[PDB]
RNA sequence: UUUUAUAUAUAUAUAAUAAGGAAAAGUAUUUAUAAGAA
RNA sequence: UUAAGAGUUAAACCUAGCCAACGAUCCAUAAUCGAUAAUGAAAGUUAGAACGAUCACGUUGACUCUGAAAUAUAGUCAAUA
RNA sequence: UAAUGGUUUAAAGGAUCCGUAGAAUGAAUUAUAUAUAAUUUAGAGUUAAUAAAAUAUAAUUAAAGAAUUAUAAUAGUAAAGAUGAAAUAAUAAUAAUAAUUAUAAGACUAAUAUAUGUGAAAAUAUUAAUUAAAUAUUAACUGACAUUGAGGGAUUAAAACUAGAGUAGCGAAACGGAUUCGAUACCCGUGUAGUUCUAGUAGUAAACUAUGAAUACAAUUAUUUAUAAUAUAUAUAUAAAUAAUAAAUGAAAAUGAAAGUAUUCCACCUGAAGAGUACGUUAGCAAUAAUGAAACUCAAAACAAUAGACGGUUACAG
RNA sequence: AUAUGAAUUAAUGCGAAGUUGAAAUACAGUUACCGUAGGGGAACCUGCGGUGGGCUUAUAAAUAUCUUAAAUAUUCUUACA
């Protein structure tokens, strides 16, 4: 649950879009693999597949403490018109200091309305928040009725 | 240890120049045995002008009789080996080196082994040493 | 250089212009470009698989697929520090393109070095037209060459007449050396037969270099006489 | 790919073979608001 | 001793502790605060006049009676005028 | 009414590292209520094996060398020495300078040589030895044991001081000779302390990369440098150093794998001058070192770059 | 101790028109500055080490080769092959 590593891995999505890969790794554990998760169902990331680190597996392959340390997850970025789809990937609570709001404020936040000295969410940006080791997006953490950690921006 | 001694003997008997160099190889053998010591190899190198007129106490000399010694030995021992030849008129000069057994257990003198013989085996040479 | 917005854009600034008022008539080249829209993607795209040799790149082999020893006679059983290391370099570097013929090659002018002086056309005439059988070596329009003796022990090879390299390599070499020396004494024969039948010629080889060293050795006269002189004084 | 054949010592090298085609019309409240100049 | 705990005070006997560079102890300054006033987009910042809440004081210091509660704007003693 | 600030050059990275607290931060999987527990190996470590000069660094000990000075001898003669040119109370007829030898003294270490490297920094390259430390890969093992680090601790150039010895060269101060309107300076002579060694004090440098440490990532090229191969050839692959760059950043110069994209911790800065000054306190034998203001004055002050002028600024032509 | 004053006394700030050195900025005419020591009223001078915020401002010891020169390449317009 390392935000050091979601912010490496924030730095690492936003220097790839920077330099227009389309293919990059990322290390594989669960808050990593949610989040990769999320981003692509907004449509940030074009794939998801699991592979080493040497690159994506041929074939299936089951996880185990054997390869742990070798595993990663490869995402395939997206750019369009000319521009990268992720070009902005930041963190809201840091390892520093951590932000845990209950809802009404994370509707107040939605709402134009800045709560802890985090700006209001943009029309086309996603935050992203963790409920009981669930990573959601903010608009699903409301519905949900779930006080949460609210970890990062992807506009 | 391994220790590679390089005297440079004086000669003063115009005859027979070899019979210092003998006097001195039989001391420093003579210590190193009987002070635990092993003497692996003693090679004689011959007669040669020294480069320079090099003075030991007030005797000038010009040529010398030079030697090697290899010789397996502890360092108190050695230091006491290199005391006396520093104080002995005979040694116009010496010195004493390091040859290093962490690889290989067996290995020759410094001027076989910039022949290309590395171990005193190969200097021997081999046959039926694979037993 | 950064990545440039406003070469592949024009489409679209001038539409704006367009429809903003600021410009009244739509350029010829409008209608085209927007049928035929710009790629605007300039993307470095990841590289698996070497075409030359086919070598797939991006595999790592697990500790499971090793249920037995190497051959130092250690089983594998944690990862080593070179299989810990990301190697997304290696999927977007260019990969070099290697082949067999390339060693063979370099070993037949090694063998042969004279062939090498034999002039090489690397015009390519059409590379797509070429119909060839090579259960024979020589084709018609083609020259007779080492690469000729490299083609027929790759088709060796192919067909499993022999087994090993070096065979079908020593067997296409000796097919090259009878249709060499057939070449040769054709040449000589047809020069026999032309001073046989009257043929006069006005310059041969040996004529033309001793007339090239002539002119030479009188320039290197002058120099040397006048250089003489020269550091005489 | 997959499966199988021949050959060789459960395995290895060559050859052949590939199952993923679906169509239908209609069904606002958007929020709080940070200006500089000589 | 108190209605009541506690080195709060008084007596006795033990232990060697307690606070402190995330600032003790000491010094200077200050009545404190609000759904009060001012200001700012806001976090905050300033004031504590006016409205309201709490404390302390009634020229200064200590003690005593009464009392549920007072070291009382009481009494006694002293200091100042 | 600007910190939705900065510290290579404008103010600002501590001389360097080690490490205590941190109410500082921090690996993976599962279960249970924001952690705890159990498991795991990607960080961090331990032990071996292999390869390599682990040669360089620290202390100690033992040696080598070119030269310098002085003295003595030999011969030999009139000058020698210095400077822009000269002259010096102590160069030479008391035979000087120069030459050839022979003695003693200390200090220093030419080429290699690039500080390439090694070291936390300061530093460190004449040789040998004793001990200590430092490299890469593989194998096994621990299982987050880690990062940074207030206070603190240690080391810390040159100068300085305290004791002893040493004192060949160099050389503050001083004494004289020159130059100059003047010389209190540059030049010249004699030269004290010091430079040197041992045992200490002190803890400051333009102690600089004017750039704190750690972690993840980031597009190339060229060289080397060090390994691992494969058969000099693969212009061979993996790393680090160096140089030039792309993006990015920046006031720009420029940085360029950090001055970029991010995270964590520490130190420091808030206009110029007054001022690192005064006073106090702490430590030292002392010189001093650390900590460190305020009043008053002003609309200044500084950085980068631009175009000029100027230089007892260079080169090229005419 | 918290203050209020004080003969005597330490430093620093401003300004009016001037006065004196030639220290810095150019190779500033002895490269500057940093630390330290001494001399000097002071500016500065000298010794010791460090930095570049000065030398990256970097710019030759030179010579070059043979196949049909054309009835053939040069000419060619979607042809012919
Ligand atoms: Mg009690
Ligand atoms: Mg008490
Ligand atoms: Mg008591
Ligand atoms: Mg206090
Ligand atoms: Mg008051
Ligand atoms: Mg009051
Ligand atoms: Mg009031
Ligand atoms: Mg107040
Ligand atoms: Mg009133
Ligand atoms: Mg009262
Ligand atoms: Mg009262
Ligand atoms: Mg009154
Ligand atoms: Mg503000
Ligand atoms: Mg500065
Ligand atoms: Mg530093
Ligand atoms: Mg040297
Ligand atoms: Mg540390
Ligand atoms: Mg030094
Ligand atoms: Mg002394
Ligand atoms: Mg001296
Ligand atoms: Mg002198
Ligand atoms: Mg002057
Ligand atoms: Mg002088
Ligand atoms: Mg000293
Ligand atoms: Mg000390
Ligand atoms: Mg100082
Ligand atoms: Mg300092
Ligand atoms: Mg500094
Ligand atoms: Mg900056
Ligand atoms: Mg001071
Ligand atoms: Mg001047
Ligand atoms: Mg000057
Ligand atoms: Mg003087
Ligand atoms: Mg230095
Ligand atoms: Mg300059
Ligand atoms: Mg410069």
């Amino acid at each position: 649950m390392s935000l050091v590593k979601l912010a490496n891995t924030c730095a690492h999505l936003q220097n790839c879009s920077k330099v227009r890969v389309a293919l990059t790794s990322i290390p594989y554990t669960k808050l990593q693999l949610q989040f990769a998760y999320n981003l692509y169902q907004q449509g940030f990331l074009s794939s998801l597949q699991k592979g080493s680190t040497m690159g994506p597996d041929k074939d299936f392959v089951e996880v185990t403490p054997d390869n742990i340390s070798t595993r990663r997850l490869w995402v395939g970025l997206k750019y369009r018109d000319n521009k990268p789809v992720l070009s902005s990937c930041k963190l809201i609570s840091k390892p520093n200091s951590r932000i845990h709001l209950p809802m009404e404020d994370m509707k107040k936040l939605c709402s134009g309305v800045t709560i802890r000295n985090i700006k209001p969410l943009q029309p086309g940006e996603l935050i992203l928040v963790r409920a009981h080791n669930n990573i959601m997006d903010i608009n699903e953490a409301i519905s949900k009725k779930l006080d949460g950690e609210v970890l990062c921006r992807v506009k | 240890m391994l220790y590679e001694l390089i005297g440079l003997v004086r000669i003063t008997n115009s005859n027979a120049p070899k019979l210092e160099a003998k006097e001195l190889s039989s001391t420093i053998g003579k210590l190193i045995i009987q002070n635990r010591g092993v003497v692996r190899d003693i090679v004689p190198m011959g007669i040669r002008y020294l480069p320079k007129i090099m003075k030991k106490d007030q005797e000038k000399h010009f040529r010398a009789y030079h030697f090697l010694m290899l010789f397996d030995s502890s360092a108190a021992v050695q230091s006491e080996i290199l005391r006396t030849l520093k104080k002995d008129p005979r040694v116009i000069r010496s010195s004493i080196v390091k040859v290093d057994l962490d690889k290989q257990l067996d290995r020759a003198s410094s001027l076989h082994r910039s022949l290309g013989k590395k171990s005193i085996l190969e200097l021997v040479n081999e046959d039926y040493q694979s037993i | 250089m950064k990545i440039q917005t406003n070469a592949v854009n024009v489409l679209q600034r001038t539409s704006a212009y367009l429809k903003s008022g600021l410009l009244k008539e739509t350029p010829a080249w409008y209608n085209v470009v927007a049928s035929i829209p710009p790629s605007t993607k300039f993307t470095r795209e990841p590289r698996f698989k070497n075409p030359s040799n086919g070598h797939i790149i991006g595999k790592l082999v697990d500790v499971t697929e090793q249920p037995h020893a190497n051959n130092k006679g250690l089983y594998k059983t944690r990862p080593n520090s070179s299989d810990k290391r990301v190697g997304v370099k290696r999927l977007y570097r260019p990969p070099k393109l290697t082949y067999v013929e390339d060693r063979l090659r370099s070993l037949f002018y090694k063998q042969h070095p004279w062939e090498l002086s034999r002039p090489k056309i690397l015009v390519e005439n059409e590379i797509g037209d070429e119909n060839y059988d090579w259960s024979h070596m020589l084709q018609i329009g083609r020259p007779l060459d080492g690469e000729s003796v490299i083609q027929r022990t790759m088709y060796l090879i192919k067909t499993k007449q022999y087994g090993d390299m070096v065979e079908a390599y020593d067997h296409a070499r000796y097919e090259f050396y009878a249709l060499r020396m057939q070449e040769e004494t054709e040449q000589q024969v047809a020069l026999e037969e032309a001073e046989m039948f009257g043929s006069l010629f006005g310059v041969s080889a040996i004529e033309h270099g001793i007339q090239k060293e002539q002119e030479v050795l009188d320039v290197w006269e002058k120099k040397v006489v006048e250089e003489t002189e020269l550091m005489a004084a």
